């Protein structure tokens, strides 16, 4: 009374003999950071998200010590899903969200690229969204887009008093 | 070399009792605690007017097609408004009342 | 036909190659024209008699 | 330990499938990155980009080969199955499958050959060494030294091991392992060799030959060039 | 190599002055002393449109 | 499980079709998953063809 | 736009193809562009696939009506189409507006 | 796509001295650049990854420098473990190009050429054709042209080379050029002749086959 | 199963007739009842402490 699949993500397969790659399907990785990315539990209850959110591959290694692992469903919410959400409505195409593994955007280290940015360079990932800061040495490399959300080295005070 | 903090939540609480006077951080991730800080203790200056101003992106695999879309759909989307009523959702909507006056305390020497 | 006048039609008839001035990033201009990454960051405010 | 194996086979008929598969040992196939990656070495040549795949469940191809590739991991086993359908007679090379860590650089196996073209249980000329003795002539042994080597041809017989006369002509004044396959268009193969040795090598009541014991059907056949 | 530039007049972005009386530009400095950078700016006489 | 949410159901006049629409239809009701059932259509090819693929 | 529709009608396994095309012709506001004789096949396979039913829309020029007069009964109630003043403007008319 | 044109496939270096050797891709942004050595009847294995971070159990002489275009790999002193080949790959595009290589070996220039003619024999002459070898033997240096003269005409088409490895022992080349001849020109024309061009040989050693 | 309880859940059932009772008007309900015309309009609000 129990259903097992051989592969967790489903395959996209060649449809008759059409030479058009699905161009539409777009491996998006994105980086656990609140609240752009933020990651909830499948609700345990119904198996599924509630629809503010998406459905997103979290890759889970199965003990701090083991070095094995699952992609386990999860469910991904907050700001960027939803700019993406209202991206793929208004460019017409799939997307199959897969969270990061390095847990860091990345940073250059000895000419290697690392986190969000070193699994988008060797093109394993298309498309990566989230909180990634617009920067020169990652111009370099990557193509970034028109910013939606200011940002900079900026300072805080603690609020003083009336006098 | 000698004002640095071990984390972000620790600096927070330094700057809740006065430990130290201003913190020097990420524009928006600063935005967003001072959006949830508990009894608006905490201020964010400039307006934008910042240092090495720049904004939060969505990356592309090199030369790809889809930058005109991408960028013609975010603009789309910035001039309409849906995307400050997405900030409004989910950014920093908490606070951001008027201080109109806190209590005169004793008027002292 | 509706079209550009002034500015970015000076611009897109070729008679200029660039434009470095307060001009404001938008879809309908981005569709037709290049906007280099923005050197300031900037909004749309009100002025008042003091 | 980390140990990569290979299992094809090593002879296949033109236009039809193989499913040669490499199995990796010394961590998971899903052990958070590291993953298995498939490169293509033709003899005697560069390397061409075949496919590879992540612990993440990713599959890369070859956008050239974009049309007979299909490749499948087994975790369970630590393996990777591979399918590559209507095969042509330009894939007689070898194949590497290697361990695919998630920098561009991958870390290689032993390697296994694969021979597609019009070889069977019936082939002409490309397996192993055919043999060709002395006719006779009183033209040319008149003059100079005298040398006696055996006449390669004409070899489909696989069933026959390659020797020549062990601890007795590794370097006493032979090319004879010099002389390779003669690889020609339309299989035709024959080949020779040389000896520069002196002229008493020759009558000391002892003339030198090839042997080779054929044990397709287990005769000690021996071997002389011609005139 | 020459990029035929056009902008419009908006301060303090893009300050516009008549040259000199010799045609050239008035030198001036910052209330640090460094030198106030100049381009010639080949202008329509927008002081009366008509 | 594929998050397939969205789906039609199409059938022809081969026996034992009203209890699978019957079935499908009582499954879509009970289910907290909430199926989009957009149109259900039972056809039949061998007849006008015009419809069919309207 | 939904796609511009290029036919070369005259060709024997084009309609073959053709079919394939016209079939995924899903929106109701279709213009049209043939001759009368051109039209009346073109619209025996619409009628054939159902691009004349209820919702479907048809724009065609003054060709494919060729002369009004003999009106084919074939074609379809609610068909709307372009002419010139006929009927109205006679040919009288014309030649004297013309002189 | 990228294109990647490597170093010129004639470079080797005597042991125990430097060399350095670069291949040329397109100039756009990549340094994603992988190093290889290559062993001859081995798998190849890794020499430097990223352009810069030798690989684990690589000793220290195999210097990794460059950047742009040019990517050079420098060695300061040739060894044995060193022999091999060297091949290069650029991963900035979505095809994983790798690189053609060069072969190094011993740099001890000695062009002593040895032809040895054999004509066809009579078994083949019973099969219907005439398989006449010209061999070069013991000479290192890889250039070898075989020009084959009938009635004084350049023969070409039907001349097939073998050009076999260069070994360890003695480094020297043993070719064999066989031609496959049918029975009307061996009635037509008698005497055939093998010559071989050596670019250190002013006068090459050429030779006819006998009667028979 | 999507069952119901209360009043509504013993509705369905057929154990009763009619629900007279604050019952609020919405969607959900609707459903598998029905409902006579709003006899008492009314809204949603809070109560705290003097
Ligand atoms: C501001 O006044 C409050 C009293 O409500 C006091 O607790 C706090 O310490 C004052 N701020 C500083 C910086 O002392």
């Amino acid at each position: 009374q129990t259903l097992s699949l051989r592969h967790a993500v489903w395959p996209r397969y060649k449809s008759f003999s059409d030479c058009e790659p699905d161009d539409n399907h777009l491996s998006i990785v994105t980086l656990e950071e609140a609240p752009f990315v933020i990651v909830e539990d499948i609700d345990p209850l119904t198996e599924t998200c509630v629809r503010n959110t998406v459905p997103c591959r979290k890759f889970v290694k199965i003990n701090n010590s083991t070095n094995e692992g699952m992609n386990v469903k999860k469910c991904c919410k907050g700001f960027c899903i939803d700019i993406l959400k209202k991206l793929s409505r208004t460019v017409k195409f799939t997307y199959d969200l897969y969270l990061v593994t390095n847990g860091k955007h990345g940073k250059k280290v000895n000419n290697v690229w690392n986190g969000m940015i070193g699994e988008v360079v060797y093109q394993r990932a298309v498309m990566a969204v989230g909180s990634l800061t617009i920067n020169e040495e990652r111009s370099e490399v990557v193509d970034f887009s028109v910013p939606f959300v200011e940002t900079g080295i900026s300072v805080m005070v603690s609020r003083s008093n009336g006098t | 070399t000698r004002f640095n903090q071990r984390g972000v939540e620790d600096a927070l609480v330094s700057l809740k009792t006065g430990k130290l006077d201003a913190f020097i951080y990420d524009a928006a991730v600063l935005n967003y605690k001072a959006g949830r800080d508990e009894g608006c203790k905490l201020v964010t200056i400039g307006s934008g007017y910042i240092f090495a101003s720049t904004g939060y992106g969505i990356a592309l695999q090199k030369g790809s097609p889809w930058k005109r879309q991408i960028d013609l759909a975010l603009l789309q989307f910035v001039g309409d408004g849906e995307m400050e009523e997405l900030e409004t959702l989910w950014l920093t909507g908490i606070c951001h009342n008027e201080k109109n006056e806190v209590m005169s305390s004793q008027l002292d020497i | 036909k509706k079209e550009w006048n002034g500015m970015m039609g000076e611009l897109l008839s070729g008679q200029a190659d660039m434009i470095v001035a307060p001009l404001t990033i938008n879809n309908e201009r981005a569709q037709y024209i290049e906007f280099s990454k923005p050197f300031k960051y900037q909004g749309l405010t009100i002025l008042v008699k003091k | 330990q980390v140990t990569l194996k290979e299992s094809g086979p090593g002879i296949l008929q033109p236009s039809q499938t193989l499913s040669l598969t490499c199995s990796f040992s010394g961590a998971a196939a899903a052990a958070a990155g590291v993953g298995v990656g498939w490169i293509r070495q033709p003899s005697g040549k560069g390397l061409e980009w075949l496919a590879h795949i992540a612990a993440a469940a990713a599959k890369r191809y070859n956008p050239a080969l974009k049309s007979r590739l299909t490749i499948s991991k087994d975790t369970s086993s630590s393996q990777v199955f591979l399918k590559i359908a209507s095969v042509a007679t330009a894939d007689t090379a070898t194949y590497y499958c290697t361990r695919a860590a998630a920098a561009a650089a991958p870390y290689w196996g032993q390697g296994t050959l694969v021979t597609v073209s019009a070889k069977r249980a019936d082939a002409r000329t490309v397996a192993a060494p055919s043999v060709f003795i002395f006719p006779p002539s009183d033209e040319q042994l008149k003059s100079g030294t005298a040398s006696v080597v055996c006449l390669l041809n004409n070899f489909y017989p696989r069933e026959a091991k390659v020797q020549w006369k062990v601890d007795n002509a590794l370097q006493s004044g032979n090319s004879q392992e010099s002389v390779t396959e003669q690889d020609s268009k339309d299989s035709t193969y024959s080949l020779s060799s040389t000896l520069t040795l002196s002229k008493a090598d020759y009558e000391k009541h002892k003339v030198y030959a090839c042997e080779v014991t054929h044990q397709g059907l287990s005769s000690p056949v021996t071997k002389s060039f011609n005139r | 190599t020459r990029l035929k530039i056009v902008t419009i007049h908006q301060e303090p972005f893009v300050y516009v002055k008549p040259t000199m009386s010799d045609g050239t530009c008035k030198e001036e400095f910052t209330v640090n002393g460094d030198p106030v950078k100049k381009v010639i700016c080949t202008g329509p006489n927008d002081t009366s449109p008509g | 499980d594929y998050d397939w949410h969205v789906f039609s159901l199409v059938t022809t006049i081969f026996p034992g079709y009203r209890d699978f629409i019957s079935f499908i239809k009582t499954t879509v009701d009970n289910s907290f998953v909430g199926w989009d059932m957009q149109n259900v259509i039972t056809l039949d090819t061998s007849f006008e063809d015009a419809k069919t693929q309207v | 736009l939904e796609e511009v529709l290029l036919l070369d009608m005259s060709l024997d396994d084009g309609d073959s193809k053709i079919q394939n095309q016209l079939k995924k012709l899903q929106s109701p506001i279709i213009l049209l562009y043939c001759t009368k004789e051109e039209a009346t096949y073109i619209f025996e396979v619409a009628n054939s696939v159902g691009l004349t039913g209820y919702g479907y829309t048809w724009i065609v020029p003054s060709l494919v009506a060729g002369d009004t007069d003999t009106v084919p009964s074939e074609f379809p109630t609610g068909l709307i189409s372009v002419s010139y003043d006929e009927w109205d403007y006679g040919l009288p008319a014309r030649v004297r507006d013309g002189i």
